[PDB]
């Protein structure tokens, strides 16, 4: 949920970019792309960190029995 | 010999190949990444999945139309209860008390004494219907073919008191339904 | 697996007066959570005399004297508070335990058909 | 393509008269007699001080001890190689009120190992405990749990004993002998207390017991003998 | 003496059975239990019980085996009790048996006997 | 074997003429029937309208006039007897031998000897004085071999099959069907 707001603004701040591609031309369309491609960074950082996984840390253990002779 | 030296048995055994092989890794898959990934993004088993079930629609449903329709009944089957007459009128039970002790949930009552005219008969009869499990051993039992059960099943009461078919009740179940008794009598006649 | 809330092991106890203090701890444990009994069972009456009738029951056996009678009391005697704590029971089993209640002469009895 | 065949209307065949064998059931069962009375000597010799006695039926090895000897021999058929009794299918008890000791609790395991089963009897009384098998056997946790609350045996070192199958609150072990068929109460909804509430039993229709036209005369006779000829003490000759 | 060995691998190729993964070194790991098991047999069974001589029957029978058979096919069909990482589960339980079959002293006079009523059924004596 | 099987061989509806044909093109596996059952085959004769008349069946030895005494099939008063082995009597067993290989003397000498273990005998005492060839012998099998516990089926045995002979789930799929061999 917390996630869903950056990349939430990152959606709404493409919608000036629609309307105007014609007019923008090769500038503008450069600028989009490097407005994506910054934000993507962010995408492979919390890619990596596997930040949205539930992940199980209190159960699913397995062990070694181990003989202890003497 | 047996392989009692080292305790083990015939059954102890495992049969040849038991042990499971090496597990193939990401670079002995058969299929190529592209293939692998075409099946995954356009859902290949999910399409079919639905062709499948679009199969059905263009098929003959199974429903019937009850109650103007009814699923097929049996000589055997088992349901309400009645109390079954001679051809000369006479009532067949002779108050022998066979129903009452072979009844696995006790549902039968009978008290009996000699007739006016000095016949065994019975002049109190009930089954507790909320409380017989529909089983068909009393009409098992029955020396005479007095007790049966008719094919009827759509006797669904307001009241539980309704439920308590006493001696009236099942013989007048037997006339109503004499006809369809016989049906099911001559049919499994030879099979009892 | 594991065992459920409240729960104790069952051992079989061999002396007289290790009882005691179990029997004396348990007491308490119900005490302590009697109001917790009123509220989540929604009891009518106050907390009070909610500990006024456990203790009660406690005294009922308290002149015992074979010892493996003295464990079998003691098994039961958990296991009716391990039902109690965790909401087990349901509020009518509850309530009818704490809503429980002189003998009439010879000629009362004799005239309604006695026992 | 050719039409489907009314299975009605093909030929059927003809028997005349039908003819089949009369033997003795328990007569196949023969070779698994002496095996069972081999094995159960066997555990016996390995742990005279626990098996006080064995027995067999049929395809059944039944080994009696007492409650102290249970963990020991329960732990040894477990353990051992010979027989790996790793899985404990039901634990149990039976009502004899003529005994001193009533209750007969039962214990059956499997050997997936070597395809045996073997059965475990050890007595109890009222007031007794039994040790608990859930340390050796998890399975045994609700068959323990079970046999409490229909039995009120005592089992020391259940890690959690307590009623399963009866109401919470439920008076009497129900499967004692003692215990009426229909129970002591029942319940109904009453409208002043807004809440199902418990009352005396009172039939509407009082069982009736049958059971008293029973047969008077004995009905199956002494048995027939079918120990295996090597376990039966030999008959000392007569001399010259 | 520390001689520290493996009993129940906790990862690696499976063996068809869910939980039990090949074991690392099948062979010098089941010699080791089987001579240990008969050196400590005799430390605390004495000879006149039965068991000890049933035990000493087949770990010496699985222990010579073992030697004899390098290929682990051949060690299987020869004792025929399962696979190796099973045989391993079973040596080791064979040992534990042992410090409780000592303990327990199962070679002695029965320690309690049944009551003259206990065996018997429906007033017949089994 | 369970081989796939035509369409018009099994007993359910099937189209016929031109939607036939549209039903082969269109559908996945052409030879799957609609599961709806032959009106003109499935329970035509209902079961109350059979031609059959029944007959009561008897086999001959059962029930027959002659050769047929009941105590000669009277199985249910043939049951197994009882016999509990206790530590006395595996005792007299291990110490005087079977009735099958005798261990006892004769006459007034031998009878002497099994009244000896008609009273109680612990089996703890008899294993540490006796023969230690008895035990290898009687006891233990196979030469001092331990008792495996007996197998309530010896021709229990499994064996590993593939698809192309148990017809199931391929090589891929964890699970492995086991045939009798
Ligand atoms: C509506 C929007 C548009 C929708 C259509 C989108 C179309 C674009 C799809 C993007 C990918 C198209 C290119 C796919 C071919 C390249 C991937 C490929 O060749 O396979 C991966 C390849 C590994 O080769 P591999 O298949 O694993 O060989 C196994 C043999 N048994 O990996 C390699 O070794 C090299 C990979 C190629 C390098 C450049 C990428
Ligand atoms: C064309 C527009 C409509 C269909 C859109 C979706 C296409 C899905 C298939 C591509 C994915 C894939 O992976 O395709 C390849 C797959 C799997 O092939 P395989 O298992 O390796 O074949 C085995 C080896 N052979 C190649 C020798 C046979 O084929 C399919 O499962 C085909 C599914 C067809 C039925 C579903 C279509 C109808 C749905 C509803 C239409 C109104
Ligand atoms: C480049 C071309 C772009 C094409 C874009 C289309 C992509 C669609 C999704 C493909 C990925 C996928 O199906 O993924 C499967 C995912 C997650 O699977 P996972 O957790 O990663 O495990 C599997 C992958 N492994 C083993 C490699 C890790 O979950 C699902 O089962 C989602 C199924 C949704 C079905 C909804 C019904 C369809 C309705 C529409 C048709 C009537
Ligand atoms: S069908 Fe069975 S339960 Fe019902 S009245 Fe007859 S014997 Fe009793
Ligand atoms: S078994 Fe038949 S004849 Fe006998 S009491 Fe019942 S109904 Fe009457």
């Amino acid at each position: 949920a917390l996630l869903f707001l950056p990349f939430d603004l990152e959606v709404s701040s493409m919608l000036p970019y629609i309307v105007s591609i014609y007019s923008v031309g090769i500038y503008g369309l450069i600028i989009f792309i490097l407005f994506l491609l910054i934000l993507i960074v962010g995408f492979i950082y919390e890619f990596n960190t596997k930040s949205l996984s539930i992940t199980t840390i209190l159960h699913k253990k397995n062990k070694a029995l181990v003989k202890n002779l003497y | 010999p047996t392989l009692a030296l080292t305790s083990g048995s015939i059954q102890g055994t495992h049969p040849e190949g038991f042990r499971l092989p090496r597990p193939k890794t990401w670079e002995e898959s058969s299929e190529s990444a592209l293939s692998k990934a075409t099946k995954w993004y356009l859902l290949s088993e999910i399409f079919r999945g639905l062709y499948i079930t679009l199969e059905m629609y263009f098929r003959a449903p199974y429903t019937i139309y009850y109650p103007f329709e009814k699923g097929p009944v049996s000589p055997r089957f088992r349901g309400e209860h009645a109390l079954r007459r001679y051809p000369s009128g006479e009532e067949r039970c002779i108050a022998c008390k066979l129903c009452e002790a072979v009844c696995p949930a006790q549902a039968i009552t009978i008290e009996a004494e000699e007739r006016i005219d000095g016949s065994r008969r019975t002049y109190k009869y009930d089954i507790d219907m909320t409380k017989c499990i529909y089983c068909g051993y009393c009409q098992e039992s029955c020396p005479v073919d007095a007790i049966v059960e008719t094919p009827n099943v759509e006797y669904a009461t307001e009241t539980r008191e309704e439920l308590l078919y006493n001696k009236e009740k099942l013989l007048a179940n037997g006339d109503k339904w004499e006809q369809e008794i016989q049906y099911a009598l001559d049919a499994d006649a030879p099979y009892r | 697996t594991n065992p459920t809330a409240f729960a104790q092991t069952t051992r079989y106890v061999k002396d007289s007066t290790e009882m005691r203090t179990l029997v004396l701890n348990l007491y308490r444990r119900y005490l302590r959570h009697s109001r917790g009994f009123v509220n989540n069972y929604n009891l009518d009456i106050p907390a009070s005399q909610v500990r006024t009738k456990i203790r009660q029951e406690f005294e009922r056996q308290r002149f015992v004297k074979d010892l493996p009678l003295k464990n079998v009391l003691y098994m039961k005697a958990q296991m009716e508070f391990q039902e109690l704590v965790n909401f087990w029971k349901q509020q009518c089993h509850v309530m009818q335990y704490f809503e429980s209640i002189k003998g009439d002469s010879f000629v009362q009895k004799f005239l309604k058909g006695a026992q | 393509e050719e039409p489907l065949p009314v299975l009605r209307d093909l030929p059927r065949p003809e028997y005349g008269e039908l003819h089949a064998p009369v033997y003795n059931p328990a007569e196949k069962y023969k070779e698994q007699i002496e095996e069972l009375h081999k094995f159960g000597r066997y555990i016996m010799g390995c742990l005279p001080k626990f098996v006080q006695q064995f027995s067999v039926w049929k395809d059944e090895l039944v080994i009696y001890v007492a409650p102290s000897a249970l963990t020991q021999v329960a732990t040894f058929l477990k353990d051992h190689t010979s027989a790996q009794f790793k899985a404990c299918m039901d634990v149990t008890a039976a009502d004899y009120p003529t005994r001193t000791n009533r209750f007969d609790v039962v214990y059956n395991l499997l050997s997936v190992r070597h395809n045996s089963r073997i059965r475990i009897k050890t007595y109890a009384s009222e007031v007794s405990p039994v040790p608990s098998v859930v340390p050796l056997f998890q399975g045994a946790n609700w068959f323990e749990r079970e046999t409490y609350d229909l039995f009120g045996i005592f089992f020391e070192g259940h890690p959690d004993l307590r009623r399963i199958m009866t109401d919470y609150g439920f008076q009497g072990h129900p499967l004692r002998k003692d215990f009426p068929t229909t129970g002591y109460t029942e319940v109904r909804y009453d409208a002043e207390k807004r809440r199902v509430v418990y009352e005396p039993l009172e039939l509407t229709q009082a069982w009736r017991n049958f059971t008293v036209g029973s047969s008077v005369w004995e009905q199956v006779g002494d048995g027939k003998d079918f120990t295996p000829e090597s376990f039966k003490l030999p008959t000392p000759a007569p001399d010259p | 003496q520390a001689q520290e060995i493996l009993i129940k691998a906790n990862k690696g190729n499976p063996t068809g059975l869910t939980g039990l993964f090949q074991h690392p070194s099948p062979r010098p790991t089941l010699i080791t239990l089987y001579k240990a098991t008969l050196k400590n047999l005799e430390e605390k069974i004495p000879k006149e019980s039965v068991y000890r001589t049933a035990v000493e029957a087949f770990t010496k029978e699985r222990l010579s085996i073992v030697e004899n058979n390098e290929i682990i096919e051949d060690i299987e069909k020869k004792i025929g009790s399962g696979l190796v990482e099973e045989l391993i589960v079973q040596a080791n339980e064979e040992y534990d048996l042992i410090d409780k079959m000592a303990e327990w002293k199962a070679w002695e006079e029965l320690e309690e006997k049944p009551l003259d009523d206990q065996w018997t059924y429906f007033g017949k004596k089994l | 074997s369970g081989g796939p099987v035509p369409v018009f061989k099994k007993y359910t509806t099937g189209s016929k003429g031109i939607w036939e044909k549209i039903r082969q093109l269109l559908t996945l596996v052409p030879n799957r029937s609609t599961g709806n059952p032959l009106v003109k085959n499935y329970r035509v004769p209902p079961p109350g309208s059979q031609t059959l008349k029944y007959k009561d069946p008897v086999t001959i030895p059962a029930g027959d006039i002659v050769k047929n005494q009941y105590y000669d099939r009277d199985h249910r008063r043939n049951y197994p007897r009882l016999v509990a082995f206790d530590q006395t009597k595996v005792s007299g067993l291990l110490t005087l031998g079977s009735a099958q290989n005798p261990r006892i003397s004769v006459g007034e000498k031998g009878q002497k000897e099994l009244a000896v273990f008609d009273q109680s005998v612990s089996l703890s005492s008899t294993l540490a004085t006796i023969d230690p060839k008895v035990v290898k012998s009687e006891l233990l099998a196979e030469g001092g071999s331990p008792v495996v516990a007996p197998s309530l089926n010896k021709k229990m045995k499994f064996r590993l099959t593939e698809e192309s002979e148990h017809g199931m789930y391929p090589e891929d799929y964890p699970i492995r069907i086991f045939a009798q061999n």
